[PDB]
């Protein structure tokens, strides 16, 4: 009833409200009217399947609406009057616009765009018309910002005032255009020093504007300084050319931007030249996205992509992972002022492919080798059909047995990681094999853009240090020393400069805070030795007495022991949760993980005075539907899962406590890729949660996520690198420390004299001997004695507590003998209790010979009866079993 | 014994699977063609002449030497048995010692002493297997109608089947695939030629192996009807029931270089004198790199596959360069870099191959006053008063008069002789080790 009513109202808002759209399917609309008058779910589903042709025509009206499924698109169509639910899901439309401000639009990362002129809105306007109007308006706004930026720059105005008003795209490509023009004017003569100095003072003034700017302005200015460093490097190389042949070759290799000065068109008026090859700029808004640091091999990849795409043939990359192929493709695409869709590896894939070839955008495939044979063959056939249609100049293509128009600018890109594509693809693709990218150049330019006074030498030192680490440390599964880790280190250097300053010390401290938690023990010693040998800074200890005092206070409050390894792990966790949001704690079973982060919670609750809320959740115990949600297909009903309910309750904040408290949601189970890929949107810097119903639940900055696991064989390197990975190489305690903590815990769960006698009776001298003797004993279901101390304590102290009723009527020697016998029995049934009878008697003999002959020798069948020391022979009851 | 050896060959590779009815039909052909020693000799000759063309060159030499060894082991004495065994051992450098002392055996020892390994391997075919079979002899003396013509890459049988169809005056139909329209056209052509006959060509069917599994198993005496399909020896595995119902033919890539230059320049039908000169140099370089491709141990380090696509893209690039230059100053450095690190080095994933390709590019695209492209002939630069037809005639005349030397794999590709002798010695070692594995088992 509810599902039928909801579907009827949705279809009424789609088709019944609007006129002159029922002509395509008159019988289907008549059936819908009949069922609406009668009011069913099966008929509604059959109609919505028969309305796909009408839905296909609707998607053909505005091809940019094709990127969604059926449900999201019908939600868009139904809300065609309130002008809502469309701006919210704008991220999936263009990839660089999050919402609509009609005054303008707002980017995903947080940049606002202003239209050239307003667009009138009415309640009788269908979505496609004003959507296309908005697309044309934002494009024309980019064009007019280009032309006024060119007018201002040719007038003589400085970049610092232009960059603060317009969009990054316009000023970027304007600077590219004027750089091309002035390098050409320098090439017509033999003068290059003056333009080099001019761009040098331009870079310096842009840095001086950068150091006192807000977040969006800082991101835009950095995204401009990467290309300005490119311009500086190119002009410096051209000045160093001995002959004009080398200068001409180097200028032909690098990109050049030209604008036609006679064409009346706007979108077809800017082209890109590289070694005589022309590519058409698209002029699509991108905001301030990530800009790759430019390297000569990046320019070679740009050149070969241009050479491939000139002849209507797509590009294709292959090589080892970590060399930067997908990011190279993305930088090339957004360099042309257009957004390249990204595929992560059949019906949905083919639908996205046909949408791409009917929109004219670019398609990029990542990690192409993880497909089954059938889907691989079908995808290869579809790409071959698209590429043959593009080569033949066909207006329309017979792809997926539908007649869809083909744009001449459609391109398909595929990346591979060999150690393969079929014959038909390699007959119509060009393969490129990039080498290891120069981490020296990337590091040097990112350090220069971050204002490091010693950039080239420090970059060379840090890449040499990373190479030594990769060539000297162990070959562990989670060890990644590629460019991702270096970029993460240099990104985490940003909050540390406010306390350590630019130079070697900040780099060393961030290198410690990122690398050192993820290493083992001998790897940690190798890292420390290499850091001491290569880097000059010895790492003087900063003033952190308050936090270590708070950790020690929390440890003595919870009864924990403050061993230096535990302090090291606590400091690593604290410094790693200062910046990183999603932490992973990895170690052996029962090695002190939950205790570690609970101690951190208590210690920094004391330190900050800030309230803490903990929601302990096991990953594997709850299923996927119960953890997040389950779209009940019977009536399209939504039941919130535990994590999603917690997020909704903390977003609502009815009580208001969560505005002044920290909330952690731990995941205390083995990591499952099926359980962590569902929250990959929370994982990165987006800090947003996706849902099956499509809700985008924000995550507050104090809402931290934790993971506890014992192994990392079944965890992908993608989540490892994005998370702050903490590794527990060994146990965080001594045996005496754990035995004392367990004694204190059960005490909390002549009493003082009894406690003193128990604590003194657990003398470590003979305890260590018997523990290392039992460690050599074969135990079934072999577990460490560090996991048997709990059983020993909880048995011994409970036996003494139960026998406490007869402790006021015996001598001190008898009490000592009783205590010793109970301790011996508890340690027998804890340490050697999981071993054979002969080994049990051997451990009895070892206990008797290691606690001294003065103590009461525990027999193999000894017991205490209500009190005297008896043997188990006398308690056997004779039984007289009956016949039947 | 012969069938056991052929079963071993069929076990070594998925394309050599030999049935038993084929062997019995070959034995029938032994008596059909026109005392026990004569029958045995005719058996060996006919079986080799039928089952050589279904193997590649290395297995051709292996089977020839093994058949000669078996015949001489059964017929001749123990001393010749030991002599043959020790020559095979010294071919693989496993048994050291002179054979016991025969004019032909002395010729073998002379060839082994002179380290002419390919001549020593071909001596068996020169001495015993007098008769040879080409593709025309196989297709003429075959009672079937479905043919598989597989080969390595860097070569195709399209022109060979064109020549065969011209020789037989039959209308052939080359049917490329890649689209569902191509599949439907091939299906219609098959359904037509199953009624009206005619020779039908299929090319590179390994990509359409799925269509093979869909259609050919369900599908498979008309006059002048022979269906041809072309596969790749390095491709995916074909079905065994499909393979056993058809005749198998392996084609060998040509060993020459000047023939490749002539074949490339005979298809570049035309941009004036400079475009033609650039296309001529590009055809020469494509031929030289394709010749260097097959020398996998020494010239290169991995068997790449440069088809005509990269040559076509380099031609387009040279056309675009020549269009944007009115000063008659060709940017030799720019085209050299673009060929070395994008065109003929884009697929390359190794540094050393890039360095040798760049060295060859500098040797070919130097653009000197008087270039010596090979030690044999030198191509002078064009003058400034010529049209396209005069340059075409001059280039064709300077192409025809060149002499291909016996050391073209060394002098033209600029490699030391020791590398080629080591490669030939390694091939001899592989052949001898394989035939020992055939012998002792
Ligand atoms: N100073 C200490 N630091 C850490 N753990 C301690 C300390 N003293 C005692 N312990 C022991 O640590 C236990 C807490 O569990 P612990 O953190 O060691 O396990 P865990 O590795 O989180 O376990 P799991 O692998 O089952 O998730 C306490 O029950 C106590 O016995
Ligand atoms: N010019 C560049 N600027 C910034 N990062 C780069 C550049 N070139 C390569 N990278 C690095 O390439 C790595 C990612 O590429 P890659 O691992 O090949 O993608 P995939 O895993 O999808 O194949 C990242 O470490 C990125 O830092």
């Amino acid at each position: 009833w509810v599902e039928v009513q909801f579907y009827w109202l949705d279809l009424y808002g789609i088709l019944g409200e609007n006129l002159d759209i029922q002509n395509f399917l008159p019988l289907e609309t008549s059936k819908f009217k009949s069922l609406t008058s009668e009011y069913t779910i099966d008929s509604l589903k059959m109609i919505k399947s028969s309305l796909s042709t009408f839905l296909e025509r609707q998607r053909r009206q505005f091809p940019r609406f094709y990127f969604l499924g059926n449900d999201d698109l019908l939600k868009i169509i139904g809300s065609g009057k309130h002008h809502d639910q469309v701006s919210k899901f704008m991220k999936k439309m263009f990839g660089s616009i999050e919402s609509i401000i009609i005054t303008g639009v707002r980017s995903v990362e947080g940049e606002v765009l202003n239209l050239n002129e307003k667009i009138e809105l009415k309640d009788s306007i269908q979505a496609q018309e004003w959507l296309n109007i908005l697309d044309t308006e934002i494009k024309l706004s980019v064009f007019t910002q280009f032309r006024d930026c060119l007018g201002q720059l040719k007038d003589g105005t400085d970049i610092e005032v232009v960059v603060s008003k317009y969009i990054f795209q316009a000023i970027l490509l304007s600077a590219q255009v004027m750089w091309t023009e002035l390098v050409e004017k320098c090439l017509q003569t033999n003068e290059f020093s003056k333009y080099w100095k001019e761009v040098d003072m331009k870079i310096k003034g842009l840095l001086d504007k950068l150091n006192k700017s807000s977040d969006n302005v800082k991101k835009k200015i950095e995204a401009l300084l990467v290309e300005y460093l490119h311009f500086n490097n190119v002009i410096g190389q051209l000045k160093n050319c001995s002959t004009k042949e080398e200068a001409r070759l180097l200028w032909a290799k690098v990109q050049k931007f030209y604008q036609k000065n006679d064409t009346l068109d706007d979108l077809n008026s800017v082209f890109i030249s590289q070694s005589g090859y022309l590519l058409q700029y698209k002029f699509e808004y991108i905001g301030i996205p990530e800009r790759l640091i430019y390297t000569p091999l990046l320019l070679v990849g740009f050149a070969t992509l241009t050479d491939s795409l000139h002849q209507k043939y797509g590009g294709c990359f292959f090589g080892p992972a970590g060399t930067g192929k997908t990011e190279t493709v993305k930088a090339f695409g957004q360099n042309l002022g257009r957004v390249v869709v990204v595929f992560n590896c059949y019906q949905v894939l083919s639908r996205l492919l046909v949408g791409i070839t009917q929109i004219g955008a670019w398609g990029c495939f990542d990690e192409f080798n993880r497909l089954d044979e059938k889907v691989l063959s079908a995808v290869s056939a579809n790409i071959q059909q698209i590429q043959n249609g593009l080569q033949v100049g066909k207006s329309h293509i017979t792809l997926l047995e539908e007649e869809t128009p083909l744009s001449p600018h459609t391109a398909v890109f595929i990346t591979l990681n060999p150690g393969e594509l079929p014959e038909n693809l390699k007959k119509s693709f060009r393969e490129f094999s990039m080498k290891s990218p120069q981490s020296g150049t990337i590091a040097e330019m990112i350090l220069q853009i971050m204002g490091f006074e010693d950039s080239k030498s420090l970059a060379s030192k840090i890449v040499h240090f990373l190479e030594l680490l990769s060539s000297k440390c162990s070959s562990m599964n989670h060890y990644h020393f590629g460019l991702r880790t270096l970029k993460g280190v240099l990104r985490n250097c940003s909050p540390l400069v406010s306390e350590f300053g630019e130079g070697e010390k900040t780099v060393v401290e961030s290198l410690k805070r990122v690398i050192l938690p993820s290493l083992g023990d001998t790897d940690e010693l190798v890292f420390k030795d290499e850091l001491s040998k290569i880097f000059d800074s010895a790492g003087t200890p900063l003033n952190s007495k308050a936090i270590v005092q708070c950790l020690k206070d929390a440890g003595q409050r919870s009864g924990f022991s403050m061993s230096e390894e535990f302090l090291k792990k606590c400091m690593q966790f604290y410094y790693m949760q200062k910046t990183q949001q999603a932490l992973i704690l990895v170690g052996k079973a029962g090695c002190g993980k939950t205790a570690t982060w609970k101690t951190v919670i208590d210690a920094m609750a004391i330190f900050d005075g800030h309230a803490n809320v903990v929601y302990v959740i096991d990953t594997k115990v709850l299923t996927k539907e119960s953890l997040y949600g389950s779209m009940l297909k019977a009536t399209l009903e939504w039941r919130d899962g535990l994590f999603t309910s917690i997020l909704r309750r903390v977003n609502d904040d009815i009580t208001g406590t969560f505005k002044n408290s920290r909330i952690w949601v731990v995941f205390d189970s083995d990591l499952d890729p099926e359980y962590v890929e569902a929250m990959n949107s929370v994982l990165d810097d987006n800090k947003i949660l996706t849902l099956p119903n499509g809700e985008r639940l924000p995550i507050p900055p104090n809402f931290r996520i934790l993971f506890e696991t014992d192994n990392l064989d079944h965890t992908t390197p993608a989540t490892i690198t994005r998370c702050g990975l903490l590794w527990f190489s060994t146990d965080v305690c001594s045996i005496s420390s754990k035995i004392d903590h367990l004694l204190n815990k059960s005490y909390e769960a002549e009493l003082d004299k009894l406690k003193d006698l128990i604590s003194d009776s657990f003398d470590m001298a003979s305890l260590t001997n018997i523990f290392t003797c039992s460690n050599d004993l074969v135990h079934i279901l072999g577990v460490r004695t560090f996991n048997k101390l709990e059983t020993a304590v909880q048995l011994a102290v409970h036996l003494i507590s139960s026998y406490r009723q007869w402790f006021q009527n015996l001598d001190d020697k008898s009490l000592k003998d009783v205590i010793t016998l109970l301790i011996k029995r508890s340690l027998l049934y804890a340490l050697a209790g999981d071993s054979t009878g002969e080994s049990q008697r051997a451990f009895i003999q070892t206990i008797n010979t290691y606690f001294g002959h003065d103590s009461q020798e525990l027999s193999d069948y000894s017991t205490i009866v209500i009190l005297s020391f008896s043997s188990f022979c006398s308690e056997i009851p004779s039984v007289s079993l009956e016949a039947h | 014994k012969i069938f056991s050896m052929l079963e071993k060959f069929g076990q070594f590779h998925w394309f050599y699977g030999i049935s038993i009815g084929q062997f019995l039909s070959c034995f029938k052909r032994v008596f059909i063609k026109k005392r026990v020693d004569e029958i045995l000799w005719l058996l060996y000759q006919e079986v080799y002449c039928q089952f050589s063309t279904a193997l590649d060159k290395k297995f051709k030499m292996i089977m020839a030497m093994t058949m000669f060894c078996l015949y001489k082991f059964d017929i001749e004495s123990e001393q010749y048995k030991e002599a043959v065994l020790t020559m095979i051992g010294v071919l693989s450098e496993s048994s050291d010692g002179v054979p016991k002392l025969n004019d032909d055996l002395r010729y073998l020892w002379d060839y082994v002493t002179t380290k002419s390994y390919i001549s020593a391997l071909n001596w068996f075919k020169n001495e015993f297997f007098v008769d040879e079979w080409n593709i025309a002899d196989v297709v003429a003396n075959s009672e079937n109608n479905y043919f598989t013509m597989a080969s390595e890459r860097d070569v195709d049988g399209t022109f060979k089947l064109i020549e065969l169809a011209k020789a037989s005056k039959e209308s052939l139909k080359i049917i490329p695939l890649g689209s569902i329209e191509n599949l439907n056209y091939a299906q219609e052509e098959i359904s037509k030629s199953k009624i009206e006959g005619g020779w039908i060509l299929l090319q590179n069917i390994q990509m359409s192996l799925s269509w093979v599994k869909t259609y050919l198993h369900k599908h498979v005496e008309h006059e002048k009807f022979k269906m041809f399909m072309t596969c790749h020896l390095t491709g995916d595995k074909l079905p065994a029931p499909l393979l056993q119902r058809t005749d198998r033919v392996v084609y060998e890539d040509i060993p020459g270089i000047l023939d490749t230059v002539k074949d490339l320049w005979g298809s570049q039908f035309f941009s004036g004198v400079w475009s033609v000169y650039c296309t001529f140099l590009l055809s020469w370089f494509h031929a030289l790199i394709t010749a260097r491709t097959r020398l996998v141990p020494h010239g290169f380090s991995k068997k790449y596959y440069f088809n005509d696509c990269d040559f076509q893209f380099a031609s387009v690039y040279l056309e675009n360069v020549l269009a944007t230059n009115s000063t008659n100053n060709i940017p030799w450095a720019q085209v050299r870099d673009h060929i070395a690190t994008i065109v003929y080095g884009g697929k390359i994933d190794e540094e050393k191959d890039l360095e040798v390709v760049a060295k060859l590019c500098a040797h070919v695209f130097c653009g000197s006053d008087n270039l010596q492209i090979v030690p044999g002939v030198r191509i002078p630069q064009p003058l400034l008063q010529q049209s396209e037809e005069e340059e075409r005639a001059r280039l064709t005349a300077i192409l025809s008069n060149t002499i291909e030397p016996a050391d073209s794999l060394s002098s033209w590709l600029q490699l030391p002789r020791e590398s080629i002798l080591d490669y030939e010695r390694l091939q001899a070692k592989e052949v001898a080790s394989s035939t020992e594995q055939l012998l002792q088992e």
